[PDB]
């Protein structure tokens, strides 16, 4: 399957505490609505950062 | 404080770039003398306070949601507190208005309750003796009396009024009380005001954001760059730090020269029209 | 504190920081509070004050006396004679009346001093009438006056020319 | 400060009024540095007292 | 006029502002701007030219900058003294030439006639104007009942001193009996709220 | 991993994807390493890639993180 990461993956920057404000940022980010290749090993590549849920 | 930041070595190269500092400050003062001759032209159109007298008999008119209340602290009206509320973006929290990057923001010379007895004074004055209270001292006179006179200004006979004293009164009160409505539920009417307000606050954000670039240098605080290299060789970047904030201060001012003449224009109109259309017919 | 520097005073606060988050940032990115790395407490930070002063004068004509007004500081940590504590700063040399009158030299929120010795009180906007009200009565006037005025108005200014080489 | 104003306004006479003279700022008086607790120290006696 | 003094504070402000600008402006001329020397004969011929470029260039840069300043400022103020220009020829058009029926454009009260007089950058009005003084009381009504029908006033207004009723002009006070000439009727009186019968 | 700092975030243990939920940082590792491939040990496991965005962030009035926007999908 191909299923879609629909708003996931949003991580804490940094450790800068910052209250009720609204705040813009240059990241890696996984992008929202994007493809997740499912698995079920494969040595599979890094490049530059990796997402990985399971359940 | 704004450029430099307590360094002497900063002083040192910054005083010989002549005496912009001077100019500066001698055009921000010239700005606020002119706001507080600004209120003070608008308001200040009385010599005296007259005062509302203590039974209400307008001849069936109903001014209760003009004039002002003793319950209320501040001695504003009701119109008033709604345009007060409505304007979202001073108690104790004061004392506490600069920032951390040298800027301060004076306080008004006229409070807010000096402008609530202006108000008051001009309205109980045009309420009871008409017009006369501009040309010379006040003269009393019944307030059906001076409604008539004010028709028959337009080419309306004064017949047309004390027939129709009841149908007049009551379409008065039904206008009033419908603003009133209108005023309370319906936002986005204070355009202007907001406006206003919002572009102040923008250009002072921009001002302080343009205070982290390094224009150039090595980085953007002054602390790292003269303690990282040597005191022969780190004045380069120094001068190139001083050039660029220095020229956004110039950019600065000088917007705010323009602004303060587009609200010199306002105040004087808004002053022409609170002499000829209050004081008048 | 562990790297970062600065200066300013530091006060004891009851932020809510979550546990991975060493110090605190305002909206413009100006440290506001820090976790001190020895007991993890909170302390705000306030910058230490400043402000123009100004001097009230009523003239070297008149006398040599002077008072002295610093702008926007809570007038404790200031240093000689009466000290006044205003809402636009603090008053030092001008001593406080309990009346008002029409003031000539305006220092702002609604407080204006003026010579007497230098005192500094509060306006007074005008006196206080009330005109009698009756539903059945008028007043006019039985006399006149002839009254002239005077207007000044600028209409030009001085030409000048600068050639740039 | 009445011969501050005659400096600003360079002027031997001064008229009625309110001048600006100056800003002042207050100095820090102290300095402090804070670390955190010193914790695994370096092992040193481990080449020593063997 | 002749006594009193700072009557003319405008004009006066007007040629400081000017004065100081000017003076602040040639003051520029003696700053180092990060060369070696404010003076440009001494730096031209002390040093080779590969040096003196740069020192002259770094004089030049900030001279630019300085007058770019002044011009701007001059442009500010011209579009100020215009728009008071602008106002005065509003003001000699409609107060000297004509009567004017606009409240406190012209003084402070009611407007007869005005003169003017040159100044050294400027002019001078001066307004004459009618002021009132000496009030008094009576005892006013809207209508007087007669024969069943109303009557009003066509101009002025209907008072008493005690006794009888009169009709006066509202600016003076020259009573006058009532006669048929002077008012007019409209309909009967039994819904005018103040009537008296007379 | 950047410049010589291997970190590892999480969110350990959320119970029911579809929600929000931020991720706190849990460790920093000083080595640096040339690092191009991966393998785990002995079960489904989703798998994305992280690239560069410009995202805005709304942070809550307690200082977490309860609403983001990307800045280039629409
Ligand atoms: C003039 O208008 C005010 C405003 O409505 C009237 O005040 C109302 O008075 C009645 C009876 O006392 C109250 O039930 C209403 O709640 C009042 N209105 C408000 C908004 O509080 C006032 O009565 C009017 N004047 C006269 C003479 O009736
Ligand atoms: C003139 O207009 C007014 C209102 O615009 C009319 O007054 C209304 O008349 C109706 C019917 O008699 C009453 O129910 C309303 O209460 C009246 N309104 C008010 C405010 O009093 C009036 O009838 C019109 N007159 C003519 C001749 O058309
Ligand atoms: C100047 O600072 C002092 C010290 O904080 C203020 O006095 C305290 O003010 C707070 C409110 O800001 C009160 O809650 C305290 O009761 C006051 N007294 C103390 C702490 O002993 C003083 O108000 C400040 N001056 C101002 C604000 O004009
Ligand atoms: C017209 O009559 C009224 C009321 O009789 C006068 O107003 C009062 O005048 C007395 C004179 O001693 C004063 O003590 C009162 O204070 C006045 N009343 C108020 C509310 O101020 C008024 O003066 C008379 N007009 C003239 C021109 O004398
Ligand atoms: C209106 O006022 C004028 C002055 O303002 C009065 O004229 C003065 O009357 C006194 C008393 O006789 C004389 O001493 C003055 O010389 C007069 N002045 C002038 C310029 O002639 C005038 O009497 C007042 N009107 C009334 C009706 O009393
Ligand atoms: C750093 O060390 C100090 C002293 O060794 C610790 O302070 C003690 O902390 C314990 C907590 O279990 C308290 O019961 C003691 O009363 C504290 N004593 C003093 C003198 O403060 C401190 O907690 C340590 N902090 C860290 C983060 O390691
Ligand atoms: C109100 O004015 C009338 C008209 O002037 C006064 O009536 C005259 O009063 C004078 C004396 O004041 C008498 O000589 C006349 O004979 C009166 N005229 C008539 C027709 O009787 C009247 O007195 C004035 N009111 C008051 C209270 O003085
Ligand atoms: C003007 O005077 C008063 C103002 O309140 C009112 O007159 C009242 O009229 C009623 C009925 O006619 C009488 O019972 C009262 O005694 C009157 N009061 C006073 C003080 O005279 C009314 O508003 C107006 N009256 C007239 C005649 O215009
Ligand atoms: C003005 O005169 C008319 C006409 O006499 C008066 O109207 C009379 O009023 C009385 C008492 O209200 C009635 O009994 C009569 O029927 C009315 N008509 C006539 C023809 O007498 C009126 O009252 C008078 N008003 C005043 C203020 O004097
Ligand atoms: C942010 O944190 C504060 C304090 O931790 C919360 O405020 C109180 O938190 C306690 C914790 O159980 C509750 O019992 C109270 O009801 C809260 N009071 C209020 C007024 O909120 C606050 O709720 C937190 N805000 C969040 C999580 O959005
Ligand atoms: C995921 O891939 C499938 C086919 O590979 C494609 O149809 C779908 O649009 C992709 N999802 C997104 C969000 O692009
Ligand atoms: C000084 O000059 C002013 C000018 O108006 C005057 O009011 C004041 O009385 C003079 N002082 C003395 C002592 O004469
Ligand atoms: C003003 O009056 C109050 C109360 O009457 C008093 O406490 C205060 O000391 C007075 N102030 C001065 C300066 O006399
Ligand atoms: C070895 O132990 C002694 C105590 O007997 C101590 O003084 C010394 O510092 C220790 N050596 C080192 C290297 O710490
Ligand atoms: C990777 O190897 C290159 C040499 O091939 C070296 O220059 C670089 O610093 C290395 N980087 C990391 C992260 O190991």
């Amino acid at each position: 399957a191909y299923t879609n990461s629909f708003t996931r993956g949003v991580y804490y920057p940094d450790k800068v505490f910052r209250s009720s404000v609204l705040h813009s940022t240059q990241d890696l980010f996984l992008p929202f609505f994007s493809n997740v290749t499912w698995f079920h090993n494969p040595v599979l590549p890094f490049n530059d950062g990796v997402y990985f849920a399971s359940t | 404080m704004y450029i430099c930041g307590d360094s002497t070595e900063c002083s040192n190269l910054l005083l010989q770039y002549g005496s912009f500092c001077t100019q500066l400050n001698r055009a921000l003062t010239g700005i606020a003398v002119e706001q507080d001759k600004n209120t003070q032209e608008v308001f200040a159109q009385v010599k005296q306070i007259y005062k509302t007298p203590p039974i209400k008999d307008f001849g069936g008119f109903n001014f209760s949601q003009i004039l002002p209340d003793p319950s209320k602290p501040s001695k504003r009206s009701f119109i008033e507190d709604l345009l007060f509320n409505k304007v979202t973006l001073a108690a104790r929290d004061l004392i506490c208005a600069q920032k951390f990057n040298g800027l301060t923001v004076l306080p008004p010379l006229l409070t807010d309750e000096m402008i609530a007895q202006y108000t008051s004074a001009l309205l109980a004055g045009t309420i009871t003796s008409g017009w006369t209270f501009g040309a010379g001292a006040a003269l009393q006179i019944p307030f059906a009396m001076q409604m008539a006179y004010r028709f028959n200004g337009i080419g309306v006979t004064q017949n047309v009024l004390y027939e129709n004293q009841k149908l007049i009164a009551n379409q008065f009160n039904s206008a009033i009380g419908k603003i009133q409505d209108s005023l309370s539920s319906t936002a986005s009417a204070l355009g202007k005001l907001q406006d206003v307000v919002n572009q102040n606050a923008q250009a002072l954000n921009t001002l302080v954001k343009q205070l982290s670039s390094n224009f150039g240098a090595i980085s953007s605080v002054l602390n790292d760059i003269l303690a990282r290299l040597d005191p022969p060789e780190a004045e380069v970047q120094i001068d190139r730090l001083i050039t660029g904030r220095l020229q956004s201060l110039q950019t600065y001012v000088t917007q705010q020269l323009i602004r303060a003449a587009e609200i010199r224009a306002s105040a004087n109109l808004a002053a022409t029209k609170m002499s000829e259309c209050v004081l008048g017919q | 504190f562990n790297g970062l520097t600065g200066t300013g005073v530091l006060t004891e606060s009851n932020k809510k920081f979550l546990p991975f988050q060493q110090f605190g940032r305002d909206i413009d990115d100006t440290t506001d509070a820090v976790r001190d790395p020895q007991t993890l407490e909170i302390l705000d930070i306030t910058p230490c004050s400043f402000g123009g002063v100004s001097v009230i004068t009523p003239g070297t004509n008149t006398s040599n006396q002077v008072a002295v007004l610093y702008q926007g500081v809570n007038c404790t940590e200031v240093p000689g004679s009466n000290v006044f504590q205003t809402r636009a700063g603090c008053l030092i040399g001008a001593e406080h009346v309990n009346n008002s009158y029409e003031c000539d030299i305006p220092i702002g929120a609604g407080i204006c001093a003026s010579y007497q010795s230098i005192i500094a009180y509060t306006m007074s906007l005008g006196a206080e009438n009330s005109v009698a009200y009756s539903n059945n009565s008028i007043a006019i006037p039985i006399n006149f006056t002839i009254s002239v005025t005077t207007e000044i108005l600028p209409v030009s200014m001085t030409k000048t020319s600068v050639d740039c080489t | 400060p009445l011969s501050e104003t005659k400096c600003t306004l360079k002027s031997f006479t001064v008229e009625k009024g309110i001048y600006q003279t100056s800003n002042f700022r207050v100095q820090p008086t102290e300095s402090i540095v804070r670390f955190p607790n010193i914790t695994n120290l370096c092992p040193f006696g481990e080449v020593f007292n063997a | 006029l002749s006594s009193t003094a700072s009557a003319l504070g405008k004009l006066q402000d007007v040629v400081n502002q000017n004065a100081q600008a000017l003076n602040t402006l040639v003051k520029q001329l003696s700053s180092n701007f990060g060369a070696i020397s404010s003076v440009l004969n001494d730096i031209l011929a002390r040093l080779d030219p590969p040096e003196a470029e740069v020192q002259i260039d770094r004089l030049i840069t900030g001279r630019l900058q300085s007058l770019q300043t002044y011009v701007t400022q001059q442009l500010i103020r011209a579009a100020e003294i215009r728009a008071s220009a602008n106002l005065a020829a509003t003001k000699m058009s409609e107060c000297v030439l004509g009567q004017s029926k606009r409240v406190d454009f012209c003084g402070k009260g009611y407007h007869l006639m005005s003169f003017p007089q040159s100044a050294p950058h400027g002019v001078v009005f001066l307004h004459v104007t009618y002021v009132p003084a000496q009030e008094k009381n009576f005892t006013t009504a809207p209508a007087i009942c007669h024969d069943g029908k109303a009557h009003f006033p066509r101009e002025g207004v209907f008072v008493s001193n005690g006794t009888h009723w009169f009709v006066t002009q509202r600016n003076f006070y020259e009573p006058q009996i009532i006669t048929t000439h002077n008012t007019f009727v409209s309909g009967n009186c039994d819904v005018v709220i103040g009537i008296v019968n007379n | 991993n950047i410049d010589g700092y291997f970190k590892i975030y999480s969110k350990h243990t959320p119970i029911n994807p579809q929600g929000f939920s931020a991720l706190e940082p849990l460790v920093d590792l000083p080595i640096g390493i040339n690092i191009t491939r991966f393998q785990t040990l002995l079960a489904a496991y989703y798998v994305g890639y992280l690239q560069p965005r410009t995202f805005l962030l709304k942070y809550n009035e307690n200082g977490t993180i309860t609403d983001a926007v990307d800045c280039a999908l629409d």
